[PDB]
DNA sequence: GTCCTATCGATCTTCGGAAGAGATTCAGAG
DNA sequence: CTCTGAATCTCTTCCCGCGCGCCGTAGGAC
């Protein structure tokens, strides 16, 4: 085992058990990989804007005689990276260039062109990209697109009890749903009546489709039916009979023939009978005419001489028609099978119900039923039917929906056309009417081998084609029209329409999501987000139990903990940790290939269909490091049942047993003792903790923490392995070691590391250095901590000192006790950044300006403003001090004053103007820092580039004519024709010349255009000329009212901050932070948090004894020796570290990073049992029992009965209270209604709902009601008298009458009704 | 009304007008220059739909739209809908004089009092605080005045700790479901900004501390705060109207202080001795000399108010325990000593709360239930209860009750195994076989807990009831009933699928051990059954309530008597063999319908139209009476209201 | 560029609501 | 031949607050 330089400063002792045989993927490749499927051009033109434009183009006019075909695209680079695009509010985005080749046949002419016009990829429209974190930015907001969950397109059947006529009786009902096209149902008839209907239309016929399909009722009764014979041959009318159609059936007439009699009237019949008969040649039998009279023929028949019909498809013949029939010629009679249990005569009863005859008759009512108001006609009808469902431009079968349709006919080939075709359709009914007769199943709607993951770089495809679609709409028309030769393609498109149905998509979209940037957990824990709304989906309002319930397919795919608990439970979901998206879009999840009785190390990916036909191990089955099951007989899962199976019987094994969890879930330690309902409220909790001021690491993790905060995006990652070389917090800048270096790179990696900068929830991500100088790195290891993250590992919160007791009330069933230590440590406070805009527009009356020289306004505010009219950064601001100094024409003083209330640091003012007007001072100020910088930042790129180049040049002078006097006599840019052989050296040198004046080059032309773009006058669009924009730190701590959490479910709103002398202290003299109340546990069912606890406490302990060890001088060898025992010591546990190999340097390193406690992982289903938990207790002199004695601080007496003390994981939660409390007193009112306004960034009031006017009404209180909505609320007039009456102290009311009320007539009195007032 | 820039948000009214008044333009401009007939006609018709879409636009084949398929509201439109007017405006406003913010829970604080935040009061009594600087002469108008209070100055805070003196606030939670969710109380003012709400006041808001808004109204008018001080004060409301239940039920906290302090052990520290009075006995365990829950006689005293009404005092050598003689102290005088010498439970506590309020009136009984409050925060703070992972106990037989429960399934398997048994037989077998080992299971797990005390009283061993801090959290009846540790120390037990199927497998684990990854899964079923059932349900039951008011918001009590004799005839609940309910429940708090006949003939015992209140529903229980005819709402003869002898008692 | 008129006056607006109630048709029904 | 059945049509309805946060006339003629 080797531990990487990040991971071997903290080597976090581990109490699982399975080796982990498959390490956890990249958490967000749902999303690039998806992405990256759309913007690469494939040969394979599906899967990509290829496929959306060869579902379009080539695009010609049949009356043009003349095309234009798509050739090749090409995408240009996008103008502005992300953190320059974030900055000015600006889309990210990249410019699509298209190759259209116009050509222009000829009449009278083969279509040998007269000229072909190839333009030179014209533009087409910008389309965003996906920024490697898995984000888009969109306008400076940074978005995320949730992957969609639906119905994959195919067939489907479906049946219910109840609900329909409620008679016992079940409907079934076949669907055809196409990935682009018109819906297919097909249902039957309480009566057995088989219909048919389009995008749920009216009911109409199935056979009509037939007849649409050119069938006669001869063909369909041949595709239907069996025949059964008839001969007028040796006697009258004989039968052909199949012994085996009669079974179990009584026997209810006479069939007697060729001696023994095989089943005589009045009985059943059996198997020995059908032998019999077979034995017997009962190719024909004798038959009543009775029974010959109750068949339906299949067959017309006419009269052979006269010609006209004696008998007809479907018609039931009788003992006359039989007499006449025969008579006539037709000797031999076939009729329809129709045994009531097994050949129901369905399709015959639609053939009773249709009222159409033929072909034409079809397409007729095909057209009226489909469009009232149009009349049909034989060529239009066609247009119709054409296009309803075998026509390209609506109707196409995906491939994915192809593949189902043909697993669900059992057909051999799933590579098929997407259009239906006649057997298809023929195929469906056969299998519908196979239902009928009970000789199938119905699928399962909510089954996951039915609903398909849709992605950004599906949906994004399918608008492009909108898009598309209504481009070759235009140009068809401008082709038709167009005189063809004067003609360009850039004249045949305009980018409008793609560009704006691709803007929308990105910007307002059901699931173009705005980021939760709370932590990194919230970026994965949304990225990987799986949602069953949206366009084509449910809806949150529409949908019931079914849906929403867990289902036993969701096992190794989608997390059933996390789902956010309310209106849409259900309907989002997260994705499981290993499950990943199947080549058609289902999700499948890895196996273990378990191989006779040895369970391999090959890992198989089984989707949710495939998994039903295998016997799955679970992953807690022992094995004896042979790969056999040491059980004899091991609990498994085979169709959703889950029971015992024998050894060597089983099939596949799951991975580990986290994957069925996922990361938000799978950071909860000790999940498998919580109640499901606590696991999924520590699950929902866990996303909205803000990142603390001093986040440090849980003492109690799970190890999934080395991953989350690894592919979150937010910590800076080294890219190569090296020594680092320079460090200032901002930029750290690592020596690439040789092995990767390219050989004419620079060799020298930057990391611009980011500083305080808002999120989406106000709050900072600043990113800080945890590697020091000189310190080497690997490939992959964690250079600089972003928030919430530390020395790798994620940290939400604070681990807490918490004690399990009531305490004067205080924790009262929700509250927490907090000792004013922890807010004297800084344990909780965090940097909110608020962003305030101050804009400024030209005006119908004239320009505004941005001025110190503000009218009406004393220098006592101006104090904080400048001479140009901004306020000084660093400067400290309250609510209502000026910020900017703009003055509006015609003069008045609106100017940006500080929101109430809030208080904090400017620590950023970016002001951007629209050219033309003049610049402000400030803003030249500002302007020319930021040139100053950059130009800085280029200059040092290049000299430290060159100062590596050059001694790069003098070590390859080292050897090949060194000259020492003639080396430092000249500068070392004077180095063109130094002394050296006509060898590869001074080509060497002339190759790194040659970069050298490159990158001279580079540098200037890089340094010109960042002096455009920052000189730039920024685009404020809409009419407005300038905005100044300010940013405020507010350093909040915490407070009575604001909301802590742990991981387990446990919340509530800390009561009091109380003093250090009140807190309890044990016999150490300790006191302890948190007090907790115990009554929260039993109730709830979230023990976890108790044993973790626990845990914490050996936790912390081992760091105590370790800290002495510290400060106590102890020799290494004596301080290693207690380390390796808290590492070896448990049961056989997965992870083994011998401690001897670290040298004493990382092994002090080591006791520096673990003096303040030991981390310890605790796998989710793979966890420390209780014995070893105790065994770690014994470890330290800490109590096996968990529980210590307390004094209290007040009277000093000691609590009766030990209480439970621990070091418990806290989060500050995202809902503190400063944010919600809020009062009015008098303010805005609204117009149409002089109510006042309602909400928070308004000084509005709180609204009176009807419940609370029910409550009012329940006591007598009438004065009460009548003053909340008449003088409160509407009456105008009132509520200033009522005003006078309060500040003179007269508390009396004049009601009149509530406004609103009278906007209420006017409504109705603008209608066609008289409502007035009456006097009497 | 204009926006950011030089333009108007659209309106809806004005384009339905717009399109209207061009197309009537174009119409009328045709008229005048004789458009054909065909054209005219078209006009015509193209009018009239537009007036349609005008008028109650979406009833046309579609409505219009100006957006991305947003159809226009029209005038209809605007009328009704849960957004329209009457639902949004009319019924409920926005009021002045109000705000919210987030709650937190002040055990120092009275029954009748609340405590509001200096920024909130001050930024809602702004006028009131306006109309004393006028009268202390220390500001000239408002226009300083407003500047003065802007200046936070001190004197300004003398001004308001002097208007909230006397003057109520309003609190209510939202959802308000019933009339004890709006409370009226006195304010104080607190550094925080959190509103500090008292203990059992939090049982009628249903309001858990876990981050709860609250909002706060300032009655303004002078008939309002007498209305809010006579109706809707936090002690005016003890008893539920909905039935004869109190709503200041004791909190979950407090009920496990009184149960832990009256609780009695077998050997304990100063035990046996004797107290010469309750008092001394305080003293005893303050000074560490004796154990709260020591056997101990101490000479009790008490009161009992004549059949007049007037106190009686006797006194009385009383064998009993520390804890329960200390608790004598707070009980007011005129209860009898047995409600306090028997381990107090949330349902033993109850009545005796309600036993003063039947006895003493309510001034005592509100004082009486703040001194239970503050004796059972402290003690249950001296308990230190703590609850750890040592607590939950694993009857060791389970392992053996899962070994031989197990093989009988395998017995049940081996007839299906031999054909000697149906498909549904097996089934409906081995989860009845399952069943009764989780019966067995679960009543060993008991046994355990109670079990796993037993103490030397001088000598040898004795058993007595369990101080595990799960068993007296259960057994107080604070949170965690039998069905919660028996899934935390027995098994889970079986499940359901989400159709409803009785799992063949039962979860035999409990949480103190590790559920596996099947069974935690397998968990998620009922789980997320239940979440979506709450989330589903908190739909109908408001619409419910909506039909509820909005049917029965007619009936007043407006008239004293109707002078009707009918009525309806209550008799016990006796279906399924025994009796569910008793006679008294249903007949408590109405009028007699006529004469109460003795049991027998010939012989009346109450009159024909007097109340039955506790004494008569007693006396009826002393009788074999079972049905009894009372005057009922639906009887009375009132026209356009409801008599008052009809409804009866107020059950408030 | 401004400012205009008009609003699928050559499409297909979505199929993952349930129910509950009338209102409106039809159907043997004499 | 309609009457007095069902059956098949359309319409109405679906808890309370509270916060974020974006997003918000269009194409065509002088
Ligand atoms: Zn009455």
């Amino acid at each position: 085992m080797v531990y990487s330089y990040t991971e071997k400063k903290r080597i976090r002792k581990d109490f699982g058990k399975r080796p982990q045989v498959l390490d956890v993927p990249y958490l967000l490749s749902i999303q690039l990989d998806s992405f990256q499927k759309f913007i690469e051009q494939d040969p394979e033109g599906q899967y990509g804007l290829e496929a959306a434009f060869r579902s379009v183009f080539p695009i010609q006019s049949y009356s043009g005689n003349s095309e234009l075909q798509y050739v090749s695209y090409r995408l240009g680079e996008p103008v502005f990276d992300v953190q320059e695009c974030q900055i000015r509010g600006v889309t990210y985005s990249a410019p699509l260039r298209v190759k259209l080749r116009l050509v222009i046949y000829e009449r009278e002419a083969p279509e040998g062109t007269v000229k072909d016009i190839k333009e030179q990829e014209v533009y087409m429209g910008e389309i965003p990209l996906m920024t490697d974190n898995g984000t888009f930015v969109i306008n400076g907001t940074e978005r995320v697109i949730v992957s969609q969950l639906h119905r994959s397109p195919g067939v489907f059947f479906d049946s219910d009890k109840g609900k329909t006529h409620s008679s016992g009786k079940v409907l079934y009902n076949a669907r055809i749903i196409p990935y682009r096209g018109s819906w297919l149902d097909f249902e039957f008839d309480p009566k057995d009546n088989l219909f048919v209907r389009i995008d749920r239309r009216r009911k109409l016929p199935a056979t009509i489709i037939l007849r649409a399909l050119n069938y006669t009722t001869e063909q369909i009764l041949d595709l239907f039916f069996e025949k059964v014979i008839f001969e007028i041959r040796d006697n009258k009318l004989q039968m052909e009979l199949v012994p085996e159609r009669l079974r179990g059936e009584t026997a209810s007439f006479d069939i007697e023939a060729n001696g023994k009699v095989y089943v005589e009237k009045g009985r059943r019949i059996t198997a020995r009978h059908i032998r019999q008969l077979e034995k017997d040649d009962v190719k024909l039998i004798e038959v009543p005419v009775e029974y010959i009279a109750g068949k339906v023929v299949a067959k017309d028949y006419i009269d052979e001489s006269t010609g006209e019909l004696i008998c007809a498809a479907n018609m039931e013949l009788s003992l006359d028609l039989l007499a006449k029939l025969s008579q006539s010629g037709h000797k031999r009679i076939e009729t329809l099978f129709t045994n009531d249990l097994d050949h129901g005569p369905y399709i015959s009863e639609t053939l009773r119900v249709d009222p159409t005859n033929d072909r034409l008759s079809a397409l007729v009512e095909i057209y009226r039923m489909m469009r009232p108001g149009e009349p049909p006609t034989r060529e239009a009808a066609e247009s119709l039917f054409e296009n309803l469902f075998f026509s390209e431009d609506r109707y196409d079968l995906s491939a994915v929906g192809r593949m189902k349709f043909n697993r669900s006919l059992l057909r051999e080939e799933i590579e098929g056309s997407g259009i239906l075709s006649k057997d298809d359709i023929i195929d469906v009914m056969k299998k519908l009417i196979d239902i009928r007769n009970g000789k199938g199943e119905v699928d399962d709607i909510d089954h996951l081998g039915n609903r398909r993951i849709r992605s950004v770089g599906e949906m994004a495809e399918n608008q492009f084609r909108v898009g598309l679609v209504r481009v070759e709409r235009a140009v068809k028309e401008r082709l038709s029209l167009g005189d063809l030769d004067t003609l360009m393609p850039q004249d045949m498109i305009n980018a409008k329409p793609i560009s704006a149905a691709v803007k929308e998509f990105f910007g307002s979209s059901q699931l173009s999501q705005f980021m939760d940037q709370n932590n990194p957990l919230s970026e994965i824990t949304h990225k990987r987000r799986i949602s069953a709304l949206g366009p084509g989906g449910l809806t949150r309002e529409r949908a019931g139990f079914e849906v929403r319930d867990v289902h036993p397919t969701h096992y190794g795919r989608v997390c059933p903990i996390e789902t956010p608990e309310g209106p849409n439970i259900g309907l989002i979901n997260s994705l499981s940790v290993y499950a990943q998206t199947n080549e058609y879009g289902f999700l499948e999840t890895p196996y273990r290939k378990v191989t006779d009785g040895v369970v391999t190390d090959e890992i198989h990916y089984l989707s949710a269909i495939e998994e039903g036909n295998y016997v799955i191990a679970q992953a807690n089955s022992n094995l004896d490091e042979e790969g056999h099951f040491v059980e004899d007989l091991v609990t498994c899962r085979s169709k959703g049942e889950s029971s015992l199976f024998s050894r060597d019987q089983v099939d596949y094994m799951d991975v580990s047993t986290q994957q069925v969890v996922s990361v938000g879930a799978s950071l909860i330690p000790f999940l498998e003792h919580d109640d499901a309902n606590r696991a999924l409220m520590g699950a929902n909790m866990q996303r909205q903790a803000v990142p603390t001021l001093r986040a440090d690491k849980p003492l109690v993790g799970t190890g999934m923490e080395r991953a989350v905060a690894v592919d979150s995006g937010v910590t800076a990652v080294a890219k190569r392995g090296g020594v680092v070389q320079y460090v200032d917090a901002s930029r750290i800048v690592i020596k690439v070691n040789e092995d990767e270096m390219y050989p004419g790179e620079a060799g020298i990696d930057i990391y611009n590391l980011t500083k305080y900068t808002r999120s989406n929830q106000n709050t900072c991500i600043n990113q800080m250095p945890c590697v020091s100088l000189g310190e080497p790195v690997e490939r992959g290891d964690v250079l600089a901590d972003g928030p919430s993250t530390d020395l790798g590992e994620l940290a939400l919160g604070q681990n807490m000192r918490v004690a399990f007791m009531p305490w004067n009330g205080y924790n009262f069933e929700d509250s927490i006790l907090v000792s004013e230590r922890v807010v004297q440590e800084d344990r909780f406070t965090t940097i909110h950044i608020q962003e305030l805009a101050c804009v400024s527009r030209d005006t119908k009356l004239g320009p505004e300006e941005i001025t110190a020289d503000i009218p009406n306004v004393g220098e006592a505010a101006l104090s904080k403003l400048d001479e140009s009219g901004i306020v000084y950064i660093g400067a400290e601001v309250t609510g209502g001090d000026i910020l900017v100094g703009k003055v509006t024409p015609k003069v008045k003083d609106s100017s940006l004053r500080v929101p109430n209330g809030v208080s904090g640091t400017v620590i950023d003012v970016q002001v951007f103007t629209r050219d033309g007007v003049e610049k402000d001072k400030r803003a030249l100020e500002i302007e020319e820092m930021q040139l100053k910088q950059a130009k800085k930042d280029l200059s040092e790129e290049l000299q430290i580039l060159e100062a590596g180049l050059f001694s790069r040049i003098r070590a390859v002078l080292v050897a090949g004519g060194v000259e020492a006097e003639k080396l430092d006599k000249l500068p070392r840019d004077r180095w063109l024709e130094l002394g050296l052989t006509d060898e590869e050296k001074q080509n060497q040198l002339e190759q790194l010349a040659e970069q050298y004046d490159e990158l001279k080059h580079e540098f200037e032309k890089k340094l010109e255009a960042k002096r455009r773009k920052i000189t730039q006058g920024d685009d404020l669009a809409p009419g407005v000329l300038k905005i100044v924009k300010v940013y405020l730190a507010v350093k909040r701590r915490i407070q009575p009212g604001d909301k802590m959490a742990g991981r387990h479910g446990n919340k509530g709103v800390i009561s009091k901050i109380n003093p250090i002398e009140d807190m309890p202290y044990d016999e150490n003299g300790t006191p302890v932070d948190i007090v907790l109340n115990p009554l929260g546990v039993p109730s709830r069912m979230n023990i976890g948090q108790i044993l973790e606890t626990h845990l914490g406490m050996a936790a912390k302990g081992i760091g105590d004894k370790i800290n002495a060890m510290l400060k106590q001088q102890q020799e290494v060898a004596k301080l290693r020796e207690f380390i390796q025992r808290a590492y070896d010591l448990g049961a056989d546990v997965r992870q083994k570290v011998d401690l001897s190999t670290f040298s004493d340097e990382e092994v002090m390193r080591l006791a520096e990073n673990l003096r303040k406690g030991m981390p310890i992982a605790t796998p989710v289903f793979d966890g420390a049992k209780e014995a070893e938990i105790k065994e770690l207790l014994k470890l330290g002199d800490l109590p096996t029992s968990g529980q210590i004695r307390l004094y209290d601080g007040r009277t000093g007496e000691q609590f009766e009965r030990p209480v439970t003390v621990g070091y418990m994981y806290m989060l500050k939660l995202n809902h503190l209270v400063d944010d919600k409390m809020h009062a009015r007193s008098t303010g805005s009112y609204s117009l149409v209604t002089q109510q006042p306004l309602g909400g928070k960034a308004q000084f509005g009031g709180q609204r009176f709902g009807e419940m609370e006017v029910w409550a009012l009404e329940a006591y007598g209180a009438a004065y009460t009601l009548q003053e909340m909505l008449t003088v409160k609320s509407d009456d105008v007039n009132g509520r200033t008298k009522m005003y006078k009456n309060i500040v003179d102290g007269n508390h009396q009311m004049e009601p009149g009458m509530p406004e609103s009320f009278n906007v209420l007539l006017k409504e109705i009195r603008s209608l066609g009704i008289n409502i007035e007032l009456e006097d009497e | 009304v204009p926006l950011d820039g030089g333009r108007f948000a659209t309106s809806d009214l004005n384009d339905l007008y717009r399109r209207v008044i061009n197309r009537n333009n174009r119409l009328k401009r045709l008229l005048d220059l004789a458009a054909p007939d065909i054209i005219v006609r078209n006009e015509k018709r193209m009018l009239q739909e537009a007036v349609d879409a005008l008028l109650d636009n979406g009833r046309r084949g579609r409505a219009i739209t100006g957006s991305n398929k947003r159809p226009l509201k029209s005038l209809a439109d605007m009328i009704k809908g849960k957004q329209g007017r009457f639902r949004q405006n009319l019924l409920g406003k926005r009021v002045d004089y109000s705000g919210r913010s987030v709650i937190t829970v002040g055990p120092y604080l009275r029954l009748h009092q609340c405590g509001l935040p200096k920024k909130m009061a001050l930024e809602l009594f702004k006028p009131f605080i306006y109309g004393k600087l006028e009268l202390r002469g220390l500001a000239t108008t408002i226009k300083a005045a407003k500047k003065m209070v802007e200046r936070e100055e001190a004197v300004v805070w003398d001004i308001l700790d002097e208007v909230i003196r006397e003057h109520p606030v309003l609190l209510n939670r939202a959802p308000t479901l019933h009339r004890l969710g709006i409370q009226a109380f006195e304010p104080v003012l607190i550094e925080g900004k959190a509103i500090q709400l008292h203990p059992l006041v939090c049982a009628a808001y249903n309001a858990d501390f876990d981050g709860d808004q609250m909002a706060v109204h300032v009655p303004l008018t002078l008939e309002a705060q007498l209305e809010a001080r006579a109706l809707m004060m936090s002690t005016n409301n003890i008893l539920s109207p909905a039935n004869g239940e109190p709503i200041i039920v004791p909190s979950q906290d407090v009920v496990l202080g009184l149960y832990y302090m009256t609780r009695d052990c077998v050997n304990a520290k100063g035990e046996g001795m004797v107290l010469t009075g309750p008092k001394e006995a305080e003293r005893l365990y303050r000074s560490g000399l004796a154990s709260l829950h020591a056997r101990v006689k101490v000479r009790i005293t008490e009161y009992e108010k004549d059949a007049n009404g007037e106190l009686v005092a006797k006194t009385s050598l009383k064998d009993t325990t520390v804890g329960r003689a200390i608790l004598w102290m707070i009980v007011p005088k005129g209860l009898p000593y047995s409600i306090v010498n028997q381990a107090l439970g949330k349902k033993a506590i109850s009545k005796m709360l309600n036993t003063c309020y039947r006895i003493l009136g309510l001034k005592p009984t509100v004082i009486f239930a703040d001194q239970i409050m503050y004796t059972g925060f402290a003690y249950a703070a001296r308990s230190g209860a703590s609850v750890g992972i040592d607590d939950m106990v694993i009857p060791e037989k389970k392992h053996e009750i899962i070994s031989e429960a197990e093989a009988e399934v395998a017995e049940i398997q081996e007839q299906f195994q031999s054909g000697l048994v149906t498909a549904g037989e097996r089934y409906n077998k081995v989860i009845d076989i399952w069943a009764a080992a989780n019966d067995r299971v679960s009543k060993a797990m008991m046994d355990n807990l109670q079990t796993e005390t037993v103490i030397n009283r001088d000598g040898q061993e004795e058993k007595q009831v369990s101080f595990n801090s799960i068993y007296m959290m259960a057994d107080s009846g604070a949170r965690g009933s039998a069905a919660q540790i028996r899934q935390l120390a027995g098994m889970r037990g079986l499940m359901a699928k989400p159709d409803g199927s009785i799992i063949e497998t039962p979860i035999t684990a409990n949480f103190r051990e590790g559920l596996n990854v099947l069974q935690y899964f397998i968990s998620t079923h009922g789980a997320r059954k239940g979440l979506a059932d709450t989330a589903l349900k908190t739909a109908n039951s408001g619409y419910l309530t909506r039909r509820l008011v909005d049917v029965a918001q007619d009936l007043v009590v407006t008239e004293d008597d109707c002078g009707t004799h009918e009525g309806i005839m209550m008799t016990p609940v006796i279906e399924g063999g025994d009796v569910k309910e008793p006679l008294r429940d249903r007949v408590l708090g109405r009028v007699t319908a006529e004469d109460v006949l003795k049991p027998g003939t010939a012989d009346i015992l109450v009159p024909r139209n007097t109340l039955l209140h506790e004494q008569w529903c007693d006396l009826l229980e002393e009788n074999s009476v079972d049905a009894v005819k009372v005057r009922s709402v639906v009887s009375c003869d009132t026209d356009f209201g409801v008599c008052a002898h009809c409804y009866g008692r107020d059950l408030a």
